RNA sequence: UGGAGAGUUUGAUCCUGGCUCAGGGUGAACGCUGGCGGCGUGCCUAAGACAUGCAAGUCGUGCGGGCCGCGGGGUUUUACUCCGUGGUCAGCGGCGGACGGGUGAGUAACGCGUGGGUGACCUACCCGGAAGAGGGGGACAACCCGGGGAAACUCGGGCUAAUCCCCCAUGUGGACCCGCCCCUUGGGGUGUGUCCAAAGGGCUUUGCCCGCUUCCGGAUGGGCCCGCGUCCCAUCAGCUAGUUGGUGGGGUAAUGGCCCACCAAGGCGACGACGGGUAGCCGGUCUGAGAGGAUGGCCGGCCACAGGGGCACUGAGACACGGGCCCCACUCCUACGGGAGGCAGCAGUUAGGAAUCUUCCGCAAUGGGCGCAAGCCUGACGGAGCGACGCCGCUUGGAGGAAGAAGCCCUUCGGGGUGUAAACUCCUGAACCCGGGACGAAACCCCCGAGGAGGGGACUGACGGUACCGGGGUAAUAGCGCCGGCCAACUCCGUGCCAGCAGCCGCGGUAAUACGGAGGGCGCGAGCGUUACCCGGAUUCACUGGGCGUAAAGGGCGUGUAGGCGGCCUGGGGCGUCCCAUGUGAAA
């Protein structure tokens, strides 16, 4: 049993790698409401033969690269880059609050 | 490798074992991997003789081994036993 | 570091173990003392906290 | 240990008497009709009203007292009673007379405490067989509590006998003065074999 | 004081003086492989293999 | 089926509100006390230092023997040559030293708890399996001779064998470059060119026993990825230069930039990266009513460290506690050139602290290393001992016995009281000795069948003549705390804002139930108090369970960023959800 998770690719950046975002559920002990949150899993792309934005999923493997874990599967959809637009929009907004 | 032996639990002074097999490296009292039985030489009442015969030749089919006076519980039960 | 009561022993040193408890006063008050180690040891005239205030047993004896 | 000397001098203390010294303890003072109140200097005063947890503690004590034990064995047991699942308060009362000193009292084999414990320790007394010496031994329902071959040779313990052929057994410890013996059954309780106090209060105040 | 550390550390000598003797020799051989490979020869270099 | 609170602010009142005590728990410590018994437990402070005893030994069914010594075989005998040889020593070799064991320095880390991955793998001691086991010889130990050395021991030539060590053969087979079929990230089968074996010893004897050689699978140990959860300070806010990524190598039992070259710039981060602190994690453990706060010793596991760092070599496997290299630091030894020693493995010494144990017994039981077996090692282990350190069992006694002795405390002197208490009586038999006495111990082995079953002969007890059975058996330790309110127990001289009490309000500013004592009394009893520490309480960090109009507290208002919550119907996915089925949730 290897273990696969539905996570949305960024980062065509890299050569023959991109990096996948994905965002899982689960509640709250002893509070409630649901949680959605950050995990970023390596997609592992032979010919870089995906790209930003087509969500896909992805499989854990073996250790291919420097941290780089797991690998992907089956592509899901494009016309994407929605999700990705709101990501890096949270990235600029993190280096928007300074101590200097 | 794994071998059998005889696990007393009893007070400073009440000499009442839990006959188990697990391997050797693991101590007399850690986790028994299995078990199967319960043995009382001293004789407080005649429960002493409690050995699982099936689990028990299986689990020498395999490879494991008796010790000293579980060899003696093995001849008892009916483990060695084979009536030609 | 008080002590007890009335009634002192010690010179100097005395290991007087801190004890622990602020009362009306002496802000901080705590920590008092042992009363028996190598000093003090209640004191002479006491008939009752001798469990702390010393004196192992009065016992009438004559 | 079990207080010991001045005994029902402390009968008077409870303000009530009992069959605790035995002879001297019911006939005609449990060292009381002759004084009956609180023992001391000041008895006889004019008292004044006792909190509801001061008198349901003053029951519990009561209840330490005319089995005559430290509160020690007695309140782990009760959280013990707690423990079988039923009604905790009285499944503990059974499970409180249950126990084999004043159990033997009032089966008859003894006068007093004082003397069911010193007999039954100096191996006096055989339950169901086994001479033993514990006291604090609860029985279940079917035992025989046996007396010792040389104590129905000794006299005092006929005293005992005689001066109770005439008397009910709590409906189940079957007196057998054929040979000295008695029979054990079942489980009475606060209503088959009762007792002057109110169990819950002292339940009550009990654990707070 | 003493402990049969002496034989497990003696005999650890012995098996590795044989032990790095046929291992360097070996070492040394492969080098013998790469040149011989390199250059286009086999025969020899498949005797080097052998 | 599982739960109670009060005190304290004001003249008085209710609410808000914090601090305090009622409780359980703990490695405890001390002060008062102290007796037998059981099962447990019993340095947390300097991971300071550590003297002396055990921890790691074993095999002669692998081999060459040196020696004490024996029958002294041979020697008609000499001196002694050597066949048996009992006891010893080490040497080669094989097996463990990588287990048993300690303890928190390191560490916030896939380390741990945990449900899975390996088509990315290794695992001797047991199993099922297939082919078998020949040929040559080489080297040094030991030993033979000789030198120095206080010692550590160190040196040069000669001998000798062997489950020591290689070279050719044997190939069912393994494994490899190239090929293919199914399987789909190097999993299986299979061809063409290649390599390797092995080693044999001992008897009861031509048959047998231990071991081997190849090869796979099975049992285990574990390795390495992952999904989740996992401690305080954001006054720790940005950060990274093997750093993100590749090809191609090297590396390891195995993938990965873990090491290397080139080339290309990302990489993570407010949901908490970078870092300081802090701690080893878990089953659990005390509380709690429940959810939770806390923490993690004995017992069970995992992680890591052997003074301190780097280290390889070795073996199946370790960077190895009782191994060595280097280094630094550190004690001790010496004939002064030079040498060695290391217990955060079990006892003990010192300092540290208020504080925490014998430098004893047995291998008998179990149990761990080797051996054909007996057996030798055996601080794993089984116990005595000690301290009330805790709980459970408990004795110090039972019986009658006054209108109430006396001693004493009080008083309006009437007595109340102490106190049936005692005294006196009848009573049993603690402790103590005498007779006996365990279990724990039937194996293993031997004889029998075959060495397989079964039966039968049998070593085998430290604990300790102890739990206990019988006899004789004698009345024989009681102490601590409170007595103003929270609290149940008050009468009497003394004390005069002085001497003291003190958890919180307060008590003595000479009529003190709160301070001393006396009496009686209340709680308890080998226990009683006092202090340190977590929590229920405390709904007082408010999830069941909070507040911000004046009691802590609404942003200076606008504003919109990430984020969260989404009006009415139809269907679609069915991630979250729900029930049902199953693996685990170990043991204790």
């Amino acid at each position: 049993p290897k273990k696969v998770l539905t996570g949305v690719v960024v980062s065509d950046k890299m050569q023959k790698t991109v990096t996948v975002l994905v965002e899982r559920q689960f509640p709250h002990p002893l509070y409630g409401k649901v949680i959605k949150r950050s995990k970023k899993y390596l997609a592992h792309d032979p010919e870089e033969k995906y790209k930003l934005g087509d969500v896909v999923e992805i499989i854990e493997s073996r250790p291919i690269s420097k941290r780089k874990r797991f690998r992907v599967l089956r592509l899901v959809e494009s016309g994407r880059m929605d999700l990705v637009e709101k990501y890096l929009i949270r990235r600029q907004n993190y280096e928007s609050l300074s101590k200097r | 490798m794994v071998k059998i032996r005889l696990a007393r639990f009893g007070s400073k002074h009440n000499p009442h074992y839990r006959i188990v097999v697990t391997d050797a490296r693991r101590k007399r009292d850690g986790k028994y991997i299995e078990k199967i039985g319960y043995y009382d030489p001293r004789k407080t009442t005649p429960d002493w003789l409690k050995v699982d015969v099936e689990r028990a030749r299986y689990w020498l089919s395999v490879g494991a081994q008796p010790t000293d006076t579980a060899r003696r519980l093995l001849r008892q039960a009916g483990v060695f036993r084979q009536e030609a | 570091a008080y002590i007890p009561g009335e009634g002192h022993n010690l010179q100097e040193h005395s290991v007087v173990l801190i004890r622990g408890g602020r009362v009306k006063d002496l802000p901080g008050v705590r920590y008092h003392i042992v009363r028996g180690v190598y000093d003090a040891a209640g004191v002479k005239d006491r008939k009752k906290s001798r469990s702390k205030y010393g004196t192992k047993k009065p016992k009438e004896a004559a | 240990g079990r207080y010991i000397g001045p005994v029902c001098r402390l009968c008077r203390r409870e303000g009530v008497k009992l069959y605790l010294k035995g002879e001297r303890c019911y006939s005609p003072k449990c060292a009381m009709e002759r004084r009956p109140y609180p023992p001391g200097q000041h008895g006889q005063k004019r008292a004044r009203r006792p909190s509801d947890y001061a008198v349901r503690l003053r029951e519990k004590q009561k209840l330490r007292r005319i089995y005559g034990i430290s509160e020690r064995q007695f309140r782990n047991l009760f959280e013990e009673a707690s423990k079988k699942k039923g009604v905790t308060g009285s499944v503990f009362l059974g499970l409180l007379e249950s126990r084999l000193d004043n159990v033997v009292y009032r089966l008859g084999f003894a006068v007093s405490r004082r003397q069911a414990r010193q007999l039954v320790r100096h191996g006096h007394i055989t339950v169901n067989g086994r001479r033993v010496d514990l006291p604090s031994y609860r029985v279940r329902p079917g035992d025989e509590i046996a007396v010792a071959e040389k104590s129905r040779n000794l006299e005092l313990i006929r005293q005992n006998l005689e001066a109770m052929k005439g008397r009910k057994v709590g409906p189940w410890l079957s007196l057998d003065v054929e040979g000295m013996k008695g029979k054990f059954l079942r489980l009475p309780d606060r209503e088959d074999l009762a007792l002057p106090v109110n169990e819950q209060l002292v339940i009550e105040f009990y654990s707070r | 004081r003493n402990l049969s550390a002496l034989k497990r550390h003696r005999q650890s000598l012995k098996r590795r003086l044989r032990n790095k003797a046929k291992k360097s020799a070996i070492k040394t051989l492969s080098k013998k492989a790469i040149q011989l490979a390199q250059e286009g020869k086999a025969e020899e270099a498949l005797k080097i293999m052998r």
